């Protein structure tokens, strides 16, 4: 297995690699997201409960 | 809305779509002349006809196909027949020259001129579409001539439309008879040319084909109107989804992500259950038990491949007619319960059911029964490695003693990519081995 | 699913604003008050208030 | 006359490597098909733009694409620039064999 | 003077874009905020980044 | 009223006027009498053809046009066929010598002594006119002998009315076919001086017509009568506007504010989608997508250029029959997002719109079909630019040599305005490519 994917330029099939290195930059943010959207929701919660 | 283009490349390709078109304006009420009984069907082309034919305002069924090839004789000999009327009059393109079975003539010397013409018939086309489903491509792997230009319009037409699905139907290679030496060699070239693009191929063999015939339909001297009658009614059972109605309805798109586990391998095969003559129909019964059980019979396959020798992973089951699935589910619990079937441990189950209410049809001068039950089985299974490795094993012998290649040579190719092609179907073969692991 | 992300977000005295902060409960911690990420500091001020409002609560 | 048949080789190695890339070309620059396109989610997805939502900055995909195209068009340029060379050559070559 | 400055043509960005940011009409307040929070960008009064077939920097018009 | 003057010259564009009053005359029922039928429509001279014809009070229909030519050949021809009542007799004017397609010799042996007589002609119909907005000029750039006299013509005209617009068209040089070397000359001649007098130019050319010809009308072996039909179509189709009514209303006025952007550079071209053959027209559909789609294809254009290298500057289309503003701007905005399609961004739109009831007529006996749905499109690109580039690396070659300069110095002219009018040339070469550059 002679390794050659180092930095050459040449892309035949390129549109979806992109696409998908658009999905783990859009996912993280969602994940960031639902961090804090439970510890404002727990925080609201026992609120209302008091 | 629900309409799909027709791509009839090949002398081979040519006689095929004769036939069917045949059918075609035979169920669809159409008429030599081209236009309907007195009977009001006609207008804007908005009715079961409007997903083959527009018949426009001129009130003619004008087919939505293209004819295309590189020697004039068939194409005017078809010119001549009795359907010319009927055919759109340029969307039969003729070339004056040959290929010598060639691809590589067929891709690089005469290609490049005509490709063009092609282009602009398929945007005039597509633009009066407004569904666009798909195209229907007919050439030949053993092609005299068909196979270069399928080649490069088929890389053409994928790089100007980038998401529509492609179904491709090839006659095979036949194991045991070569009419064509350079075949292997035309084999390889479209297979490692096409597979990154090709989305959905189907193989046959015509020798299996004819075994069937002297089986069955136990005639000792059947014909090309024979051959191309049994894949016509094939055709017409895969497009009845769309032609009528039923409990169930199925798409390609379903047919593409449902029966292609994996990228890469896409290479089912058919099977017709219920060609049988008339008289074997007259005076015996037809029922869903005898129709599953034959159309999973290992040897009425069109194409040599024995189950026992591959693996099972996929099946469509398609009943056309009057048929209910009670006995339908309880039938596949029973193939299901048989030993002998093999799926693998990745699919628990692996099957889709399809049915429509109206029943297939018989052709005057036809040569079938009068069907009532009807299916396709579609299946996918490991079966065809032992395919490729008799061709590879062909292949390597004529390389390592490099015969007949000046000819390409000559034409003006070179040879490291017959290398990358050998290599690649290398490692489809080794791919297919780890698959078969499981 | 809120109650199974936070859950299995790992820390599990979050300390809820009333109950004490458990010093080794603290795993994950958020990241830093930036104005693009997802820790502006509109609701950092407001968790402190409600904290310190609740404690008197 | 044996320098001739070297030539042809050469040749057919580099014609070959034009197709290939005006087919990159095509399978860069999307469909030429905006009525089919967006079938693959067109560009601006819309989970994508629902993503983007607040915003804060944004994708650089469309950088990325200019930048790919911009190398592909340059090495077409220089590629047909020596082909023409060619030619030429090859039958000016031709030419001195039939005085010969 | 400033002048407009955009990026040259392609055939994949629609004509038009929205900037939901500042499209989105109940959070306004609020968005207005962290948009100097960030000090990322109001400038004009009116831009779009997708004017037509083509796109510009972040600077609006500028 | 809305009414134009029309001169025609040379035996190059002598016999295209010919033609278009064989098509003229018919969509006003002109009998070649003259003469109008019982219907009570002569009078004044108040009617559609009040545009064309003053029918004054001896009841015929007398063109508003002359022909000046300098050999009595053709023109005695034509005077004695069958149209000579419908023609006015003194607007023949015709000489007894030619120019030998020497641009200078008729530029300065012969003009001096019939422009008197033709200034003469065009005042007394310009007195007896109301409105006159312009002008209707035919010569030829490969001018034998029209070339250089129209020349000075059109200096006189623009030295004694500076008050209206002029139209000037051109069956252009042939790009790699020429008929006669006098062509670079008298070609480079003819545009520098035309450049800045010239109000708004057309080009076509044969060599692409004929392409036209066989490719879809399929006549293999036509004449000028079918290639000045086709002329005629054209130029009648653009002035229907003027002829009849319509939802909206196009004058030349908005031609000239609505396609030239800037100074100089006014030359678009033509094209023309609905020619077609009876029987394709018979059994094939028409509607204003594929009308349009056939319109932008590349190769229906008469002029040999590629718009794919090309960028366009703007767009007017005349839409000739029965139609709807929906489907106009359904199909219009599908071909502004079309991809293939380049447009400038100094140019945001550039489509001006034209609607017309009335269908075209055929002439009898004529050679196109009956269509219902005709379309003109006059487009302006950066694709002419070619010809320039062919033409200035013929000339500077043939003149560095000079030959024939002998020929044109032995009646006064030498290589001066040879150097200026390359010079020019190459201003105009700039400033396209300079325009062209976003
Ligand atoms: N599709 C189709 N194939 C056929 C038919 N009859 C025979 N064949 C097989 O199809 C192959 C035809 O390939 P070719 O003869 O090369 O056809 P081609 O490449 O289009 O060009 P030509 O050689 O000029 O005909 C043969 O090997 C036959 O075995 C038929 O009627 N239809
Ligand atoms: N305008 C026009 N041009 C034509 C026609 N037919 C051919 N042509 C071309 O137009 C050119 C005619 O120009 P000339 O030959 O210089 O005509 P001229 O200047 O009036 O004088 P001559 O030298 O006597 O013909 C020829 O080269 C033809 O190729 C036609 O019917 N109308």
């Amino acid at each position: 297995k002679p390794p050659a994917w180092y930095a050459r330029l040449p892309l035949p099939m390129h549109r979806d690699a992109r696409a998908q290195q658009t999905a783990e930059v859009v996912h993280a943010h969602a994940r960031g997201a639902r961090l804090t959207a439970a510890r404002l929701g727990r925080a609201q919660h026992q609120i209302n409960g008091q | 809305m629900r309409e799909c283009i027709s791509i009839h490349v090949g002398q081979a390709g040519v006689q095929i779509g004769n036939a069917c078109w045949e059918l075609y304006c035979l169920e669809h009420g159409i008429q030599p002349d081209g236009q309907m009984p007195s009977d009001k069907t006609i207008g804007g082309g908005d009715d079961s006809f409007n997903t083959f034919f527009s018949e426009t305002g001129a009130g003619k069924h004008v087919p939505r196909a293209v004819f295309v090839d590189l020697e004039p004789t068939v194409v005017d000999e078809v010119r001549t027949g009795t359907y010319r009327q009927l055919f759109h009059p340029e969307q039969l393109i003729t070339g004056k020259e040959d290929a010598a079975n060639n691809y590589a003539r067929g891709h690089y010397t005469i290609g490049k001129e005509i490709v063009d013409l092609v282009l602009d018939r398929i945007r005039k086309l597509a633009d009066l579409c407004t569904g666009l489903q798909g195209f229907l491509i007919f050439h030949s792997f053993g092609g005299g001539t068909g196979s270069g230009f399928a080649s490069l319009l088929m890389e053409r037409l994928s790089v100007d439309y980038g998401k529509k699905s492609k179904l491709e139907f090839a006659i095979y290679p036949a194991p045991q008879v070569s009419t064509a030496v350079v075949e292997p060699y035309n084999s390889i070239l479209t297979t490692h040319t096409t597979l990154e693009h090709s989305d959905c191929a189907f193989m046959v063999d015509n020798e299996a084909i004819y075994d069937i015939c002297r089986r069955n339909l136990d005639i000792e001297r059947p014909t090309y109107t024979n051959l191309n009658r049994l894949i016509g009614q094939i055709v017409s059972s895969i497009t009845a989804s769309l032609r009528f109605d039923g409990a169930l309805n199925v798409d390609l798109t379903e047919f593409q992500t449902n029966l292609v586990p994996y990228p890469r391998i896409h290479f089912p095969l058919a099977t017709y259950a219920p060609v049988i003559s008339a008289e074997k129909a007259y005076h015996e019964q037809l029922s869903v038990a005898e129709i599953t059980n034959a159309c999973f019979e290992p040897a009425n396959q069109m194409v040599k491949c024995d189950p026992r020798h591959g693996k099972y992973m996929a099946c469509c089951m398609l009943y056309r007619g009057d048929v209910v699935p009670k006995d339908v589910n309880a039938a596949i619990a029973t193939i299901k319960t048989k030993r002998t079937i093999q799926f693998v441990d990745w699919c628990p189950t692996g099957f889709k059911v399809g049915i429509n209410y109206q029943p297939p049809t018989v052709v005057p001068g036809g040569d079938l029964a009068k069907v009532q039950r009807a299916v396709c089985m579609l299946s996918n299974t490991t079966a065809i490695a032992e395919a490729w490795a008799r061709l590879d094993h062909k292949f390597d012998l004529m390389y390592a003693k490099r015969a007949f290649v000046h000819w390409y040579v000559g034409e003006g190719m070179e040879e490291g990519e017959f290398s990358e092609a050998r290599e690649d179907l290398a490692a489809l073969e080794k791919d297919y081995e780890e698959v078969g692991v499981d | 699913p809120l109650d199974k992300v936070l859950e299995q977000a790992g820390r599990h005295s979050w300390v809820d604003i009333t109950r004490p902060p458990t010093p080794r409960t603290q795993g994950l911690k958020t990241p830093p008050p930036d104005p693009i990420g997802t820790y502006t500091p509109a609701c950092a001020k407001a968790l402190f208030e409600a904290k310190r409002l609740l404690m008197e609560s | 006359t044996m320098t001739l048949g070297l030539m042809r080789g050469t040749i057919h190695r580099c014609m070959k490597f034009n197709q290939e890339m005006y087919v990159t070309r095509g399978i860069i620059k999307g469909p030429l098909l905006k009525r089919n396109l967006e079938a693959r989610e067109k560009l601006n997805r819309p989970l994508v733009r629902m993503y983007q939502r607040h915003v804060g900055t944004q994708l650089p995909e469309a950088t990325r694409l200019a930048q790919g195209t911009d190398l592909l068009t340059r090495h077409n340029l220089h590629m047909e620039k020596n082909l023409k060379e060619l030619r030429t050559t090859h039958d000016n070559l031709a030419w001195g064999l039939n005085c010969k | 003077i400033h002048l407009p400055r955009f990026s040259l043509k392609q055939g994949m960005i629609p004509t038009r874009y929205v900037m939901p940011w500042k499209e989105n009409m109940k959070f306004r307040n609020v968005n207005l905020q962290q948009a100097e929070a960030c000090g990322i960008y109001a400038g004009p009064l009116e831009d779009s980044l997708f004017w037509g077939y083509s796109e510009r920097l972040c600077h609006g018009e500028d």
